[PDB]
C-alpha cells in the first residue's frame, strides 16, 4: 500500500500484526524487523474545489482544499477547509459563490466573506402604540414553475447493439 | 387486536346544540426534517484507492464517475436550497425590545438566551442536545448560529409585528391586540381575549413549559430528525463496507491480484472489483437521490408551514396543529425545524336547546353572526365558539320572510333598542 | 430569471449527451466496437467480450432510466404545485400567506412558458405606515366598547376607529363598536366618548 | 443451491440493503394508511334514529 508511517499510541497485543479501524481499512501495522507499532495514516487526501467567476470576466481562481488544515498544504482557514487565493474581508455581502460554513466568495480580485443574512431592523414595539398603513403598492411578482420535461424514447436494441 | 380508539356516541338530536363555555390554549410540536448530510464521493479514490493501474482501467468506463459526482453535487446544493427556502423567508433581521414584557405572555423558552454562547433558545438548545476512503462530508452553507439568527428574526417579527412583517413592512402592534386579532380570525370576539387576558397568558406559559418538559422527558420525540442522521450514516457505512467485498474475485485487495496473478487474468479480476464497487456507488447515489426527493418534499412542506403558520394565521384544518390555529413559533433543530403551534381548543361544553330562527311579529329572525340558544326558559343569541349569551335584538338578527317556511322556528320576543328612546 | 426551465432543458440534453457518450466505453473488453469483436475473435471469447459491452451499456441505460424516473417525480411534484397555484391563485383569491406572491394576494395571471408556467401574482403591499396611540377598548358610561371590524387609534388628542390595513379614521360610534361588560376588567382601557347617531 | 449461496456471500451486503429498503417501504405503507384514516382518537357513532 501507500501511506505515512507515524508513531502509534495503540497498544497491540503481542499476537497482532495489522490494525483496522471502524471502516475495516488497514490503519495500524507492526514492522516485521522492529516490534514497534506504526500507524499508517493515508496520504493527505483532500478535495480540490476551484472557485472562479466566468472566463468571460476573468481567469483568476481560488482553491479550496476540503478538510485540510492550512499548514499541511491570501490564505484563509475555513471550517470547510483551507482557501488559497482569496482575501478575507470583514464586510458582509450577499452570497455569490457558496463556500460553506457561512463563507461565500465573490469577484470584485476574489474575496471571501461571511455572508449577511439581512439588513438589521429594530421594530419599535411598545405596549400601547400601533402602526397603521396610510398607502399601498400594487406589486406584481413572477413565479416560474416547471410543468413538463422532454419526452424521450430509447430504442434499446439499437442503443445496445446498433446494426 | 389493536384498539382503534374509545367509543364516543355523540348525543345528536334535531334541536340541541353544544356550546363551549371555556377554552384551552394548547401548544403542540411539529418536527419536520429540512436537510440531509451533504456527501461527496471521490470516485477514483473509492473504487481504486491509490493503484495507478486501477485508475487507468477505470478510465475505460467513461463518465460514470462524472454522473455520480454530479448527482451528489446536485443533492448537496439542494440541501442548502432547502434550508434557504425554509428559514430565510425574511430579508430583515428583526430584534425584540429590551423590555421583554408582552402583556403577561412569556417567551423566554423560545427567545434566544444571552447567557449561552450559541445564542440559542432553551428549547432550541434542548433540541440540539437531543439529536446526536474517498468519502467526504461537506459542511452546510448555513451554520447553526445563522439558522438560529433567522429563527430569532422570525420570532421577533411574529411577536412584535404579528403577521404584518410577512406581507410587507413590519407594523408594530401590542401583543394582546395581536392575540385579539387572532381570536377574531378563528371566529371569537376580541372581548373574550381582553376579559380573560391573564388566564390566556397563564395557559400559554403553562403550555410552553409543558412543551419543554415533554421534549426533555421523551426519547422518541425527535426521532424524525434522528432517522435522517441514522439513514445517512448507515448508508455511508454500508458504502465503505462494500469495499470489503470480494465480488466473486480471489481477493478484495488490488495489490494481491497484481502480485498473485498474470495480467490476462488480473485485468478480469480488477474489472470485477471495479464493477462491483461502481455498482455499490451507483446504489448509494440512487438511495441518496430518493431520500433527497423525500427530504425536498418535507422541506417544501416546512417552508409552507413557515409561510402559513408562522407568518400568518391559517384557516386550514390540522395544518398548523390540532385545534383552531392562533399562531406558530419556529425553532431551529439539527437538520430540521420544530414548529410550536399555539391553538385554541374549546372546552367545558354545555347543552342548549337550539332553533334555526325566532318568530316575532309574523317575521323570521336569523342570527347575524351567532346562534340561538335556550337554557330552558329564555332565548339568547351567542357566538358559536364561546358561550356568551346576549338578548335577542334587532341589531344581532336579520329578517328574511315570514314564519311559515322555516322548519323548526320557535316563537320568542325580539327586543328593539329604539323602543325605549321614543317611548321616553 | 428563467433559470428553472432552462435548467430542466439542460438536464434532459445533458442526460442524452451522457448516454450517447457512454457508447465509447470498453467496459473491460478489448474494444468498444462490436463489429471489431466479431471480426477478431472466435465465438467462445467474442461472446464474452460482447457480453462485457452489453452489460456495460445496459447498466448505462438503466442508470439513465432511473434518473429519468427521479426527475419525473420531481417535475410531477412541481406540476402538482403549479396546478394548485393555478386553481387557488388564478381561479380564486387565496388567504394563504406567500403562496401567491409576497404580500396580501389580490389575483394572479397565468402565462405559458417552454416546459413551464409563469404566474404574475398581483398583490397588495401596505406602505407609508404611521404611528398611532392605540387602546384595546373605549370606556364610555361605565361600559366597554370594542371595535366591530377595526382598531382604535389616536393621533394625539382625538380617538378614532379605523380599518386595520388602511388608515381611514372614523368617529367612534355605537354603529361600529359593540358593548361587552364594564370598564373594570379590560387592561389598558381608556376614557373617551362614544357618539350616538 | 448451497454453493450458490456460498458464492453469493462474496458480494457483500447487497441482500441486506434490498431487504432493508423493502422493509422501509412496508412500514411506510402502514404509516400512510395510519396518517390518512386514523385522524380521530375517538370512535364516533351515529344516533339510531
Ligand atoms: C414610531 O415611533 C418609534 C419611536 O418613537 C420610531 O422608532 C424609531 O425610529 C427612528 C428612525 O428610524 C430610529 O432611529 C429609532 O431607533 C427608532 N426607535 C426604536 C425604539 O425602534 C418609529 O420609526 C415610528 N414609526 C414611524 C412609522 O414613524
Ligand atoms: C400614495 O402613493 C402614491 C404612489 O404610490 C402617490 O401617488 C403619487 O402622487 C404624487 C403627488 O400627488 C405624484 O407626483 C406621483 O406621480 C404619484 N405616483 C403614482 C404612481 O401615481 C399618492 O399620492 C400617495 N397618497 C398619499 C395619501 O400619500
Ligand atoms: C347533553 O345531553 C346528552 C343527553 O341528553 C348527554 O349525553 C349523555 O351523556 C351521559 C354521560 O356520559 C351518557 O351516560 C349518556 O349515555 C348520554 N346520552 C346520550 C343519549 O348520548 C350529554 O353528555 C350532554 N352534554 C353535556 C356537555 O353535558
Ligand atoms: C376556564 O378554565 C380555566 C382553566 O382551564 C379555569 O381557571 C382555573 O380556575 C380554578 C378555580 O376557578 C383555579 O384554581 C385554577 O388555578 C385556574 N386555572 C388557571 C390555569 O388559571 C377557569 O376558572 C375556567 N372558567 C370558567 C368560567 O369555567
Ligand atoms: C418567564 O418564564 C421563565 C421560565 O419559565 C421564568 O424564569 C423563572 O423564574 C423563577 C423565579 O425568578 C425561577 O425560580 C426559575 O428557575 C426561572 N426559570 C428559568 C428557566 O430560568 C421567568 O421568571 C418568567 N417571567 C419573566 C418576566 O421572564
Ligand atoms: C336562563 O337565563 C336567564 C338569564 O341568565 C335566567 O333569568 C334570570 O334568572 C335568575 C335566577 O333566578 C333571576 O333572578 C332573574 O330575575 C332572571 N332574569 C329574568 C330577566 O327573568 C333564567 O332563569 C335561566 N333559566 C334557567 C332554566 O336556568
Ligand atoms: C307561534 O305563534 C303562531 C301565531 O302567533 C301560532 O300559530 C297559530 O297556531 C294556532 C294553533 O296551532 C292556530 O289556531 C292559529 O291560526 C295560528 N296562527 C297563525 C298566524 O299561524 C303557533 O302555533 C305558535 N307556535 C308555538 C310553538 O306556540
Ligand atoms: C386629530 O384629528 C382630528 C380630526 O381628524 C383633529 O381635529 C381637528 O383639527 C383641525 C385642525 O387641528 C381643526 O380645524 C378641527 O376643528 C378639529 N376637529 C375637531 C372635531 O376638533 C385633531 O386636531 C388632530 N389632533 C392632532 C394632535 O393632530
Ligand atoms: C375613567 O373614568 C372612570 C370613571 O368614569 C374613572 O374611575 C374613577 O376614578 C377615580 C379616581 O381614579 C376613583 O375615585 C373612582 O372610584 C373611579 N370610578 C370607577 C367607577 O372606577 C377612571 O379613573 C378614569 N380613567 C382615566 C385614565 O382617566
Ligand atoms: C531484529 O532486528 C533489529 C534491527 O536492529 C534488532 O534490533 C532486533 O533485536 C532484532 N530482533 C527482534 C526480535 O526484534
Ligand atoms: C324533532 O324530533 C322530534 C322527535 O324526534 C319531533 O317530535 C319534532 O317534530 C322534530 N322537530 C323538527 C323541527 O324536526
Ligand atoms: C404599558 O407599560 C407601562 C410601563 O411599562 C405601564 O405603565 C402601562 O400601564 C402599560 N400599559 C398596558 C396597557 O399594559
Amino acid at each position: 500500500g501507500t501511506g505515512v508511517l507515524t508513531e502509534s499510541n495503540k497498544k497491540f497485543l503481542p499476537f497482532q500484526q495489522f490494525g483496522r479501524d471502524i471502516a475495516d481499512t488497514t490503519d495500524a501495522v507492526r514492522d516485521p524487523q522492529t516490534l514497534e507499532i506504526l500507524d499508517i495514516t493515508p496520504c493527505s487526501f483532500g478535495g480540490v474545489s476551484v472557485i472562479t467567476p466566468g472566463t468571460n470576466t476573468s481567469n483568476q481562481v481560488a482553491v479550496l482544499y476540503q478538510g485540510v488544515n492550512c499548514t499541511e498544504v491570501n490564505v484563509f482557514q475555513t471550517r470547510a477547509g483551507c482557501l488559497i487565493g482569496a482575501e478575507y474581508v470583514n464586510n458582509s455581502y450577499e452570497c455569490d459563490i457558496p463556500i460553506g460554513a457561512g463563507i461565500c466568495a465573490s469577484y470584485q480580485s476574489i474575496i471571501a466573506y461571511t455572508m449577511s443574512l439581512g439588513a438589521e431592523n429594530s421594530v419599535a414595539y411598545s405596549n400601547n402604540s400601533i402602526a397603521i398603513p396610510t398607502n399601498f403598492t400594487i406589486s406584481v411578482t413572477t413565479e416560474i414553475l416547471p410543468v413538463s420535461m422532454t419526452k424521450t424514447s430509447v430504442d434499446c436494441t439499437m442503443y445496445i447493439c446498433g446494426d | 387486536t389493536m384498539s382503534l380508539g374509545a367509543e364516543n356516541s355523540v348525543a345528536y338530536s334535531n334541536n340541541s346544540i353544544a356550546i363551549p363555555t371555556n377554552f384551552t390554549i394548547s401548544v403542540t410540536t411539529e418536527i419536520l426534517p429540512v436537510s440531509m448530510t451533504k456527501t461527496s464521493v471521490d470516485c477514483t479514490m473509492y473504487i481504486c484507492g491509490d493503484s495507478t493501474e486501477c485508475s487507468n482501467l477505470l478510465l475505460q468506463y467513461g463518465s460514470f464517475c462524472t454522473q455520480l459526482k454530479r448527482a451528489l453535487t446536485g443533492i448537496a446544493v439542494e440541501q442548502d436550497k432547502n434550508t434557504q427556502e425554509v428559514f430565510a423567508q425574511v430579508k430583515q433581521i428583526y430584534k425584540t425590545p429590551p423590555i421583554k414584557y408582552f402583556g403577561g405572555f412569556n417567551f423566554s423558552q423560545i427567545l434566544p438566551d444571552p447567557s449561552k454562547p450559541s445564542k440559542r433558545s432553551p428549547i432550541e438548545d434542548l433540541l440540539f442536545n437531543k439529536v446526536t476512503k474517498g468519502l467526504t462530508v461537506l459542511p452546510p452553507l448555513l451554520t447553526d448560529e445563522m439558522i438560529a439568527q433567522y429563527t430569532s428574526a422570525l420570532l421577533a417579527g411574529t411577536i412584535t409585528s404579528g403577521w404584518t412583517f410577512g406581507a410587507g413592512p413590519a407594523l408594530q402592534i401590542p401583543f394582546p391586540m395581536q392575540m385579539a386579532y387572532r381570536f377574531n380570525g378563528i371566529g371569537v370576539t376580541q372581548n373574550v381575549l381582553y376579559e380573560n387576558q391573564k388566564l390566556i397568558a397563564n395557559q400559554f406559559n403553562s403550555a410552553i413549559g409543558k412543551i419543554q418538559d415533554s421534549l426533555s422527558s421523551t426519547p422518541s420525540a425527535l426521532g424524525k430528525l434522528q432517522d435522517v442522521v441514522n439513514h445517512n450514516a448507515q448508508a455511508l457505512n454500508t458504502l465503505v463496507k462494500q469495499l470489503s467485498s470480494k465480488f466473486g474475485a480471489i481477493s478484495s485487495v488490488l495489490n494481491d491480484i497484481f502480485s498473485r496473478l498474470d495480467p490476462p487474468e488480473a485485468e478480469v479480476q480488477i474489472d470485477r472489483l471495479i464493477t462491483g464497487r461502481l455498482q455499490s456507488l451507483q446504489t448509494y447515489v440512487t438511495q441518496q437521490l430518493i431520500r433527497a426527493a423525500e427530504i425536498r418534499a418535507s422541506a417544501n412542506l416546512a417552508a409552507t408551514k413557515m409561510s402559513e403558520c408562522v407568518l400568518g394565521q391559517s384557516k386550514r384544518v390540522d395544518f398548523c396543529g390540532k385545534g383552531y390555529h392562533l399562531m406558530s413559533f419556529p425553532q431551529s433543530a439539527p437538520h430540521g425545524v420544530v414548529f410550536l403551534h399555539v391553538t385554541y381548543v374549546p372546552a367545558q361544553e354545555k347543552n342548549f336547546t337550539t332553533a334555526p330562527a325566532i318568530c316575532h311579529d309574523g317575521k323570521a329572525h336569523f342570527p347575524r353572526e351567532g346562534v340561538f340558544v335556550s337554557n330552558g326558559t329564555h332565548w339568547f343569541v351567542t357566538q358559536r365558539n364561546f358561550y356568551e349569551p346576549q338578548i335577542i335584538t334587532t341589531d344581532n338578527t336579520f329578517v328574511s320572510g315570514n314564519c311559515d317556511v322555516v322548519i323548526g322556528i320557535v316563537n320568542n320576543t325580539v327586543y328593539d333598542p329604539l323602543q325605549p328612546e321614543l317611548d321616553s
